[PDB]
């Protein structure tokens, strides 16, 4: 997260790290047993790591859990970065409590201008890079699709929409794929892709989970 | 456990630098600038002629804001070293006295003119090593039907192209 702020321990129960010996991406808890990501970021043997926000080191609230199944959406195109959502199921429920818990799914998309916060341990810096220990915090708002396309056209599908400032100097960035971005108490997005980070006109770009909402209530229900 | 890594054992940066030396110690060393034909200036990719340089550092870029670089996913090479002349350090591929041919451009590119690249893994020899393939964007599915080889010129410049059966086979070196 760039230009963002320490969340502090534990302020954003939702968000989930998915580990392979490392941390490579971020999540987003929806219920006990399943897990939000993006699907770039499929990984064979991945450990889901809740009630983080010390990654390099344990403290107390963590609650490892090996993933059983890793989803990623039928339609997802690597290429053209359509249908970067992927779904989790733990072999094994999490325990809800102050420090782990879900956020729901939203049954409406937001508006142009909701504020959304968005977290991860993603790159901090820009031209350069620093790997922050803890979880990161950002407000950024969604921007119209008019604005999104006219700063990345040719490349804006439906399927996703741009959250952040067009002055630049502050967005998601590497290391933050997978991750959450909450607007209303709703999980609007998915830390998807960009073109650098923070940089002018060039606003991170999310998957717009409204659309995908009825197939991840169906892919819970028959797996 | 993904796919891109370096000369290491380690996992390829999303956004690193890396030297792109040749699989065989032979034909050249790292990737570099030249000024080819009738260019202003170093506008030309090519492969060092010395076989033991390790050229330029190539920065390595996937649109996905993850650390490392997703799997079948296209990226953009660029100069962490620019000639200055150049308005950007990102490759593209424009239509040479030679055919398409690898290049800097001194005008702006676009997104979508610079990622046209992607890595193909070679498990012979285990070692890796990879091929570097050519997209180009037909419709709603780009097609990545090509790699990139060398065209050693007139002067013997190696210079990098797209080809059928020339491929090139690298292995990236953090830098
Ligand atoms: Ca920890």
């Amino acid at each position: 997260i760039v230009g963002g702020y320490t969340c502090g321990a534990n302020t954003v129960p939702y968000q989930v790290s998915l580990n392979s010996g490392y941390h490579f991406c971020g999540g987003s808890l929806i219920n006990s047993q399943w897990v939000v990501s993006a699907a770039h970021c499929y990984k064979s043997g991945i450990q889901v790591r809740l009630g983080e926000d010390n990654i390099n080191v344990v403290e107390g609230n963590e609650q490892f859990i090996s993933a059983s199944k890793s989803i990623v959406h039928p339609s997802y195109n690597s290429n053209t970065l359509n249908n970067d959502i992927m779904l989790i199921k733990l072999k094994s429920a999490a325990s809800l409590n102050s420090r782990v818990a879900s956020v729901s799914l939203p049954t409406s998309c937001a508006s142009a201008g909701t504020q959304c916060l968005i977290s991860g341990w993603g790159n901090t810096k820009s031209s350069g890079t620093s790997y922050p220990d803890v979880l990161k915090c950002l407000k950024a708002p969604i921007l119209s699709d008019s604005s999104c396309k006219s700063a990345y056209p040719g490349q804006i599908t439906s399927n996703m929409f741009c959250a952040g400032y067009l002055e630049g100097g502050k967005d998601s960035c590497q290391g933050d794929s997978g991750g959450p971005v909450v607007c209303a108490g709703k999980l609007q997005g998915i830390v998807s892709w960009g073109s650098g980070c923070a940089q002018k006109n060039k606003p991170g770009v999310y998957t717009k989970v409204c659309n995908y909402v009825s197939w991840i209530k169906q892919t819970i229900a028959s797996n | 456990d993904d796919d891109l890594v370096d000369a290491e054992g380690n996992l390829v940066e999303n956004g690193g630098t890396y030297y792109l030396l040749p699989h065989i110690w032979a034909h050249g060393g790292g990737i570099e600038t030249a000024k080819t034909g009738n260019e202003p200036c170093p506008l030309t990719v090519v492969r060092s002629p010395n076989e033991v340089s390790k050229g330029e550092p190539i920065r390595i870029s996937s649109q996905f804001r993850s650390l490392f670089i997703p799997r079948g996913s296209l990226v953009a090479l660029g100069f962490a070293n620019p000639p200055s002349c150049a308005a950007s350090p990102w490759w593209t591929v424009v239509d040479s006295p030679q055919g398409p041919a690898v290049k800097l451009s001194q005008q702006k590119l676009p997104e979508k003119d610079i990622l046209v690249f992607k890595f193909e893994k070679v498990s012979h020899s285990n070692i890796h090593v990879y091929k570097l393939l050519y997209c180009q964007h037909d419709e709603e599915d780009v097609k990545c039907d090509q790699y990139i080889g060398i065209h050693r010129d007139r002067n013997g410049n190696r210079r990098l192209v797209v080809t059928e059966e020339n491929p090139l086979e690298l292995v990236l070196l953090k830098a």
